[PDB]
């Protein structure tokens, strides 16, 4: 999972 | 029977936010494990797997089935104090609980101000550029 | 920053209900000691010194300056579970606190139904008297 | 103090 941007 | 604002501290409330979560049995990032890790489901049309920690407000998307939500919380927001909470909700003292809710409020504020700072700086870039363009000709 | 419904569990909220309480320094039933004992000030025009236990809903008036509020609570409502609470509010566990709030809700209902019983019986008395008058 | 009545 990755951060939102 | 607890106030709406405190519900997110309860595991069962957090689980119940997961409406149409795609990763179910067979997967490591199930609703049960997302909720155990602090996440609630904040889907959009755009970002249908969007999840956010109720406590530190970190927002993560791009979930994969083998993702262990706790490890993902650790990696992406290691300062989050909810990660330190060892006791069950009802084993907390009110003093402990109130200490926690204060840190949550401070996290919320910090997030909101971090957002304002980025929006401002973006507006400042637009204004600057437009002034520069004018001074050119 | 706690919900209005739970404020009365906080000593400082209870103290603050005492607006124009007449028994201040020198007296045994001060605002500090009333609040420590569970009471909040529920004055009326009629009953200006009226106080009620936030937990068992017992209502006492006719306060005298030497009255020890805790002894008064014990005498007048000995079954009240708030009296058993030894720990400070913040030392309670949430489980303990929630157990307590559930008892408070049951006490509230019991009180409301005791009041309804008293109103019903009073209406019945009026009906009775009026029928007796009419038979004569 | 005393129980309140009506
Ligand atoms: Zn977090
Ligand atoms: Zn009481």
């Amino acid at each position: 999972a990755r951060t939102k941007q | 029977t607890l106030p709406p604002a405190w519900q997110p501290f309860l595991k069962d409330h957090r689980i119940s936010t997961f409406k149409n979560w795609p990763f179910l049995e067979g997967c490591a990032c199930t609703p049960e494990r997302m909720a155990e890790a602090g996440f609630i489901h904040c889907p959009t049309e755009n970002e249908p797997d969007l999840a956010q920690c109720f406590f530190c407000f970190k927002e993560l998307e791009g979930w994969e089935p083998d993702d262990d939500p706790i490890e993902e919380h650790k990696k992406h927001s290691s300062g989050c104090a909810f990660l330190s909470v060892k006791k069950q909700f009802e084993e907390l003292t009110l003093g402990e609980f109130l200490k926690l809710d204060r840190e949550r409020a401070k996290n919320k504020i910090a997030k909101e101000t971090n957002n304002k700072k980025k929006e401002f700086e973006e507006t400042a870039k637009k204004v600057r550029r437009a002034i520069e363009q004018l001074a050119a000709m």
